[PDB]
């Protein structure tokens, strides 16, 4: 009846640009929505607080960078803000 | 006005950046949102998509599976070190365990 | 350091010749140290006063020159640039002559080394008030490089004539270089 | 005319890598299917001299033929400097074997040209050479040596004009890099420009200084049959032959240009790949002809016996004669195979505008090598079994 | 003769503003006076190349009335590179400067090698085997002989010289490389060079027992290789004519999505503005559009529903009377369209109508030129099915007895025609499997008729575009209304603008009007996607 | 032929590997029964340290010795040696460089910057943070080249099926129009050969047909295609000579500038810009129409 | 400065581990005591230096290392 918000198309254009033959059930592209909700209320809260304590009523790409090297650990954030890094050399 | 061009296009970005602009302003994270604040959310938010579904299909390659299921989620989120260490408190639905034997069990 | 645009821009063209369009500087440099250290010592000493930092500046050259000896191996020199490095002392280990980089290198190498000292100048213990001078001097040095643009930094390629200060490299050193 | 093959019997004895593309098998076997069929009416056999270090040393350097010559799988190790500075990496494996076999396939090139040069034979073939995708001191496409530009410098002594057509294989370059500035030497290439391992050159290189407006290159895309092939090789090679007054052609055939091969897709088949030399011999100006590639040997045997059939100016009949490598071939038992099922890219008003604008731009050690010993002992007369 | 109205008139030629910047700035490029002739006239060709009255209006003031990206030139320093045996006129051909390289044209991408899937790999792979194995077992009977060459001759008159008979290495010959590498691929790793060594500085002793180590070696290679042999021409019996199919093999994934009416109205509308533009202010369109198919036999109308019928009493998804009506329906367009009364089955009027006809008919033709494609090449299969027989060199271990298609499938004994066609009817009653019908399809032929591999999915389509003709409301009316207005003599500019008007306001603006112009010269039939001059 | 084990050769080797049993039995008598470089950022031939686990390639050292023959002693590193030969010696209890400056002649404005070179690792050139920044257009490659108009991991079009794809605009669906021919062509799925390629620009999305201009692959894979349009890096003249090197594009706290001059007889060496040494003006439409008719008026001097 | 892993006392493992309760101190404890403890205030360090690169400062204030903690789940009071 009424709209509701999901991640559907965007993360199946997202699994077919990675995996052209792969497909992915309901509960599991259920389990990916749920996670990618997760991640982005993690990285909100992060970045939140980060802009709570300098006093800043602006969230930037910079708390979000700032949220990414916190919450994810090694490597694994560094290509990603890399890719944010990119993403705004594109938006530019 | 003139031709309607979404800014994940601009961007080269799959992830939408106005649903991550509106989830952000109307989530009370903060007073004010920057313009590439959504874009950087939505890149890092499509970059963990695409390395977890990846890993997802190279663990199902060999499994003779062309679908993601979510024991398949399950093997590729606790294969990697550094998705176990991010998601060290995270519980995945219908993936169980990974299949280890202690070398003092086995005879 | 204030770097000029056109001299930034000299460099990143310094940097794609290096890499992308993968061409070696020549050996024979027509231009060297001797054009630049020589210019400052009978230049500055027509516009400026005779006493105090012409003393200084010459010890600067002494000194500069003592830096490009056995820095040339260290701070500068592509992995692509080191080949011709290799046989120039083969050549000296049988010509019973020692080899120096001061004759035979141009200057786009002095404009890599004075951009690679910020970054191993706070590596030791760099005393502030007795360097305050050398990055005045550094300054000076960008300024008139700035100014003289034409006469020394050609930019011309070496597919219709060798006068470039750069010639292409072969797949035999391709080869022998990237292996 | 009178024709003449040049064949060694430990020719197709090398073994040039496990599971690589490119086979030393396809020679020999070629060989195979002369003999057996009766074509040795016509065939004057001499058999590849082996050279020596400085005799073929004219184009390649010394340091490179001291490397191939000294060289085992043995001492690699010891030998890994100049492994990969020769481009003999993973590029091109190290065999035993690799400094007689590029001798004998010199000195076979070397025979050829100077039978043509001499003109006691019209046409001299020569399937035992065909590596023209090295350069003056590299090893690349899969090539040692180039066997081509020798045969060059030595129709130069006496026909001051030659003819190159090189027909598609790996892209080849070779010949074209060794004469760009001299207008005594022509080139030309009908080939695929694409994403392959030594493909170099465009459309646009026409030549400078000396050379210019005869280094001609004629690019095509992926996929061409034999009508259209037709229809772009015959204006072009028509307009050089008229502005030129020709002396000799080195034209090469082409190995990997046949329906199925490990790299390239190119639909010729043995009426396509017959028509390029069959315009240049109706010219009648006297012609060396140079072997080609083939990661089938199967099909590049079937085409080379095609080729030297049709070298006598006779028709070959549609079924192979027995032979110790009758089992190679495909059950129907037809020389000429069918072609692919490749679809037709080359649209031909890209092929038009190709004829304007080409249109509009062109507007020591007992040299000249002719010994060698007497074959005639490599007879392939087996027994049905 | 003015120059100030030929920059508006390049300003409204480009139209995008981006590119309208792009020409500014190799304008003022020219402009600054560092820029040939060529140059100018190189870059006006392809900013300007689509007309040429402009460009000759350009040429009236100033105009005319060396190598690629790669052969980058090297310095006369490193030529001196000292190369033995160079002779006088060696220099004067020969240049060093001018070379390329295969990374200047990727400029650092790396190279990439064509392969394909997993067929030709398999094909590739017991190809390259069976070359090791040829190249081995020529290799040891090379040595048979070349080993029973070089003992009688030593072995005949005394036995002093069998002690003393040190020789160079080379065995005699001119070959230099062959028997070490035979020794090294039959012996161990570390062995092969003492085998070699003992054999070079003392024969007549080690060549008996390095014999032995050969001969039998050479018999059991001989035996193993007839059996591979075997097995593998039992391989190339299936996958000979597999490996010359790169597109019929996707095309039964590709028939699926280009099939659809989305791709077919965008294809038309593709040639419908390629019409509609540069055709305004000096021209009027024509009437008559592109895209004409050709008719020319009337015997292929007919024999397509000898599968079609073929295929409804097969399937069991529709009712009784759908077959019936969907035969009576089929023949009612049969009847009316190519104005023919009845004919033998073998074994200007125009029409508006919309999208479902327009798809139905485009098949229709898709199969008509398929078909007659199919005989296009009939009277020269017909020829060389003759000429294909089994040879009389093949009958050791009875080759092509494999069973593949000798159950009748081939093409021998009548017309290819007519026994594709029943072994397409044999694919539809389903007593036919679908990859014996491709094998038998990539054998009797070249492998030129790819299109025929998912013929029965297109004329499922085909049922599909007529059982969806006579089901809803509209097409039904406007079926019912061509019906009423068929005469079989239609007068161009007199009754067809009534009926254009009438079919115009009762459908919806979404679905797009198309009219066929047929006419009874050569069967002539063009289709137009007309979508101006209708609501007016 | 579904079973390679005993129709393949099982008694002598394998399908193509080497048994053991040749060398089990061969009838002799004869024997009468009893790591990675982070100054290269590359691969290749690598030599490491028997002191640290780093490891560098065998032409960046600054002793050139030829890869034949590997130096002695397992080639100990450049740190160790010189923390064993100069760093760590004689007159402890004090920093070693500053006894180094009562060791110069002549030379004062080097006070410590000699002695660190003396005893640092070999190291190629690697582009400074700041240079890097400064042009934002210019960033890193794969292993570090420059990249800017080239082109995770982190540890096959036969037919016509590519064709009826790249027509439809994947966000308005109006259909690219090429330039030099008014006729997109798509073509016939009845006929393929109507069918015709055609290309796309990566910069300004600018359509181009493989007809209109000579192209026979794709340069998509490694490097992003130009279209011929732009403004192009280099120009030749023939008439020692300029070739216009273009300008690079400056963008620190807007660097570029942006005033207008009178730009007609201005003289910037190309360098423009449109508004409907490193000085660039803007150009509008009317300095375009002032010096083309400066220029027609000085090139027909009849 | 380049070697202060030797810095964590060992006796000052033997105090920890005795505020700890603990009884009897085997001699392998000390070097995975030190590893842990350097890994964890790696993991500390490295959270509040990019605290501290958020907010353009080159000083790591209490403040900063307080939220690296409650990043971790592991607050600690008085600062």
């Amino acid at each position: 009846k009424t709209r509701k918000e999901s991640y559907a198309i965007y993360v199946y254009k997202v699994l077919k640009q990675v995996h052209p033959d792969t497909g992915i059930s309901s509960k599991a592209m259920s389990i990916m929505n749920s996670f990618v909700n997760d991640v982005f209320e993690r990285i909100a809260g992060e970045a939140s607080r980060l802009a709570h304590y300098n006093k800043r009523s602006t969230i930037t790409s910079r708390e979000i960078q700032t949220a990414v090297r916190l919450l994810l650990p090694g490597e694994l954030a560094k290509h990603a803000v890399s890719e944010g890094t990119k993403a705004v050399t594109k938006y530019t | 006005r003139a031709k309607a061009k979404t800014r994940s296009s601009r961007a080269g970005l799959q992830f939408p950046v106005g649903r991550v602009h509106r989830l952000l302003r109307k989530g009370n994270y903060a007073e004010r949102v920057g313009a590439g604040a959504p874009v950087y959310l939505a890149a890092v938010l499509e970059y963990l998509t695409a390395e977890i579904l990846e890993l997802a299909g190279n663990a199902a390659r060999d499994n003779k599976k062309t679908r993601i299921i979510p024991r398949h989620l399950q093997l590729a989120v606790r294969n990697d070190e550094e998705l176990n260490k991010l998601l060290g408190r995270v519980t995945i639905a219908q993936g169980g365990v990974l299949p280890n034997i202690q070398s003092v069990l086995l005879p | 350091l204030q770097i000029p645009i056109k001299l930034k821009s000299v460099l990143v063209d310094d940097w794609e010749y290096v890499t992308k369009d993968k061409k070696i500087c020549r050996l024979p440099a027509d231009v060297t140290v001797e054009m630049v250290l020589n210019k400052y010592e009978h230049e500055v000493s027509q516009e400026l006063e005779s006493p105090g930092s012409q003393s200084q500046l010459s010890e600067y050259c002494a000194g500069l020159k003592l830096y490009f000896d056995k820095c040339l191996g260290n701070m500068l020199l592509y992995r692509l640039e080191r080949l011709q490095y290799d046989e120039l002392l083969k050549k000296s280990s049988k010509d019973q002559k020692p080899l120096v980089p001061i004759r035979i290198y141009g200057a786009i190498h002095l404009l890599r080394l004075i951009s690679v000292l910020p970054e191993l100048i706070s590596s030791t213990t760099m005393d502030l008030q007795s360097c305050q001078l050398l990055i005045k001097q550094t300054e000076d040095f960008l300024v008139w490089l700035l100014m003289h643009v034409d006469e020394y930094f050609n930019d011309k390629d070496p597919n219709r004539s060798d006068d470039a200060l750069y010639v292409n490299t072969s797949s035999q050193y391709e080869g022998v270089a990237l292996g | 005319r009178r024709v003449a093959y040049f064949y060694d019997a430990d020719v197709g004895n090398y073994a040039y890598g496990a599971g690589h593309p490119m086979k030393p098998h396809r020679i020999r076997m070629a060989h195979s299917l002369i003999m057996n069929y009766g074509l040795y009416k016509k065939m004057e056999i001499y058999r590849a001299k082996p050279a020596t270090k400085q005799e073929m040393c004219q184009f390649h350097t010394d340091e490179y033929i001291d490397f191939l010559s000294r060289v085992t799988p043995d001492n690699l190790e010891m030998f890994k400097r100049e492994s990969v500075k020769f481009n003999v990496g993973d590029d091109c494996p190290v065999f035993d074997g690799l400094y007689e076999y590029c001798s004998i396939s010199g000195g076979g090139s070397m025979e050829g040209a100077a039978r043509l040069n001499r003109g006691k034979c019209d046409v001299a073939v020569n399937y035992a050479g065909g590596l023209h995708h090295a350069k003056k001191s590299e090893a690349s496409g899969f090539c040692y040596l180039n066997d081509i530009v020798l045969g060059i410098i030595e129709l130069l002594r006496y026909h001051p004009r030659v003819l190159y057509i090189d027909i598609d294989v790996h892209h080849g370059d070779g010949v074209e890099e060794a004469f760009y500035t001299t207008d005594r030497v022509m080139t030309c290439s009908f080939h695929k420009y694409g994403e392959f391992f030594p493909g170099t050159g465009e459309l646009r290189d026409i030549g400078v200084g000396a050379g210019k407006n005869y280094a001609v290159n004629v690019p095509l895309r992926d996929g061409i049959d034999d009508a259209t092939y037709r229809s772009v090789f015959e204006p072009v090679i028509k307009k050089i032959m008229e502005w030129y007054q020709p002396s000799a052609v080195v034209l090469q055939c082409g190995g990997d240009s046949l329906s199925g091969d490990r790299l390239g897709c190119f639909n010729l088949s043995m009426e396509g790949h017959a028509n390029c030399v069959n315009y240049v011999k109706s010219f009648g100006i006297p012609m060396m002809v140079v072997g080609g590639g083939g990661y089938t040997m199967r099909n590049v045997a079937r085409t080379w016996c095609f080729e030297t059939g049709l070298l006598n100016n006779v028709v070959l009949d549609k079924d192979l004669p027995y032979n110790e490598y009758y089992e190679y071939y495909g059950p129907d038992y037809k020389l000429s195979v069918r072609p692919s099922n490749m679809f037709n890219v080359n649209t031909p008003e890209y092929l038009d505008k190709v004829m304007t604008n080409i249109f509009a731009n062109l507007e020591e050690e007992d040299s000249a090598e002719a010994k060698d010993t007497k074959g005639g002992s490599q007879y392939a007369r087996d027994l049905h079994v | 003769n003015e120059e100030v109205t030929f920059f508006e008139k390049a300003k409204r030629y480009i139209g995008n503003k981006h590119l309208y910047t792009e020409f500014l700035k190799i304008l003022n490029l020219y402009s600054q006076d560092i820029l040939d002739l060529d140059d100018l006239v190189e870059k006006v060709d392809f900013y300007l190349g689509s007309n040429k009255e402009l460009f000759t209006w350009f040429k009236n003031f100033v105009g005319y009335q060396a190598f690629g990206p790669s052969y980058k030139r090297l310095p006369k320093s490193d030529t001196f590179m000292p190369c033995s045996g160079r002779d006088d006129m060696c220099w004067e051909v020969l240049n060093d400067e001018w070379v390329g390289h295969p990374v200047w044209a990727s400029e650092d991408s790396g190279f990439i090698a064509h392969r394909k899937n997993q067929y030709e790999e398999t094909l590739f792979k017991i190809e390259e085997e069976r070359h090791e194995y040829d190249f081995y077992i020529e290799s040891n009977l090379r040595t048979i002989q070349c080993l029973e060459t070089i003992v009688n001759k030593i072995e005949n008159m005394t036995e002093n010289e069998k002690a003393n008979f040190k020789l160079p290495p080379g065995l005699g010959h001119t070959s230099m490389t062959i028997y070490k590498k035979v020794i090294r691929k039959v012996y161990d790793k570390e062995r092969g060079f003492e085998i070699i060594d003992a054999l070079h500085e003392h024969p007549a002793v080690t060549a008996p027992v390095v014999l032995k180590r050969l001969k039998q070696k050479d018999e059991e290679w001989r035996r193993a290789q007839r059996e591979w042999n075997k097995v593998w021409r039992e391989l190339e019996q299936k996958v000979f004519f597999k490996s010359l199919d790169h597109l019929g093999l996707t095309f039964k994934q590709a028939d699926k999505k280009l099939l659809t009416t989305k791709q077919l109205i965008s294809e038309i509308s593709s040639i419908k503005v390629d019409q509609t533009n540069k055709k305004i202010h000096w021209l009027t369109p024509k009437p008559k559009s592109q895209l004409d198919f050709d008719f020319p036999d009337k015997n292929i109308f007919y024999d397509i529903l000898c599968l079609a019928d073929t295929f409804i009493t097969h399937t069991t998804a529709y009712s009784n009377p759908d077959k019936e009506r969907l035969k009576d329906l089929l023949k009612y367009f049969i009847s009316l369209f190519f104005s023919i009364s009845f004919e033998k089955i073998e074994e200007i009027f125009n029409l508006f109508a919309n999208t479902n006809i327009y798809i139905f008919f485009r098949h229709w033709t898709t199969i008509y030129e398929r078909l007659l494609e199919i005989k296009q090449m009939n009277e020269r299969v017909t020829k060389e099915i003759n000429t294909r027989s089994t040879v009389t060199f093949a009958k050791d271990l009875d080759l092509l007895s494999s069973q593949l298609s000798e159950m009748g499938l081939d093409f021998v004994g009548e017309d290819a025609y007519k026994q594709v066609l029943r072994l397409s009817r044999r694919l539809i009653n389903g007593d036919l499997e679908h990859q014996w019908f491709e094998e038998s399809l990539r054998q009797a032929y070249n492998n030129k008729a790819f299109k025929l591999y998912t013929i029965d999915k297109v004329t499922q389509s085909l049922v599909k575009h007529a059982h969806t003709l006579m089901t809803d409301a509209k097409t039904a009316e406007i079926m019912a209304l061509f019906v009423k207005d068929r005469n079989a003599s239609t007068t161009s500019a007199k009754d067809q603008i009534i009926y254009r008007l009438q079919v115009r306001s009762h459908m919806s603006n979404t679905e797009n009007m198309f009219r066929i112009e047929f006419d009874k010269r050569t069967l002539h039939v063009s289709i137009q996607y007309i979508a101006l001059d209708d609501l007016t | 032929k579904k079973r390679p084990k005993r129709l393949s050769s099982q008694n002598v080797n394998y399908d193509l590997k080497r048994r053991k049993i040749i060398t089990s039995e061969g009838i002799e008598r004869s024997f009468k029964n009893e790591d990675f470089c982070s100054a290269c950022n590359q691969s290749g031939s690598f030599l490491c340290c028997d002191t640290c686990p780093k490891s560098f390639h065998f032409l960046c050292l600054d002793p050139p010795i030829d890869p034949n023959n590997l130096p002695k002693g397992d080639w100990h590193c450049n740190e160790c040696k010189f923390k064993i030969f100069i760093n760590n010696s004689m007159a402890t209890l004090k920093k070693i460089e500053s006894n180094f400056i009562k060791q110069n002649n002549n030379v004062k404005i080097f006070a410590k910057l000699l002695f660190n070179i003396d005893s640092h690792n070999p190291k190629q050139f690697q582009l400074p943070n700041y240079i890097k920044e400064t042009f934002p257009a210019v960033k890193t490659g794969s292993r570090g080249q420059y990249s800017d108009e080239n082109d995770t991991d982190r540890q096959i079009t036969k037919l016509d099926s590519y064709n009826p794809d790249t027509h439809i605009d994947s966000n308005s669906g109006k259909f690219l129009i090429c330039y030099k021919c008014n006729q997109t062509r798509l073509g016939s799925w009845s006929h393929p050969e109507n069918s015709r390629l055609i290309m796309t620009c990566d910069y300004c999305q600018t359509p181009w047909h493989l007809d209109c201009v000579p192209r026979a692959s794709f340069k998509n894979l490694g490097s992003k295609w130009k279209c011929p349009l732009h403004s192009p890096t280099k120009v030749y003249k023939k008439i020692n000579y300029k070739v216009w090197k273009k300008q690079r594009l400056i963008n620190k706290k807007n660097q570029l500038y942006y005033e207008p001059l009178q730009k007609i007889g201005y003289q910037n060496n190309g360098n423009i810009q449109i508004i409907p040494d490193f000085k660039i003006t803007q150009i509008d439409e009317n300095s375009i129409k002032y010096d083309f008719f400066d220029k027609i008026y000085k090139s027909k001097m009849v | 400065l380049r070697d202060n892993i030797q810095g964590i006392t060992k006796p000052a493992i033997r105090r920890l581990a005795r505020r700890g309760g603990v009884k009897r101190i085997s001699g392998l404890i000390y070097e995975e005591t030190r590893g842990v403890l350097k890994v964890f205030l790696e993991n500390v360090i490295r959270d509040a230096v990019t605290y501290t690169e958020h907010a353009k400062r080159k000083t790591v204030t209490a403040m900063d290392v307080v939220y690296a903690l409650k990043r971790q789940g592991r607050t600690l009071y008085g600062f």
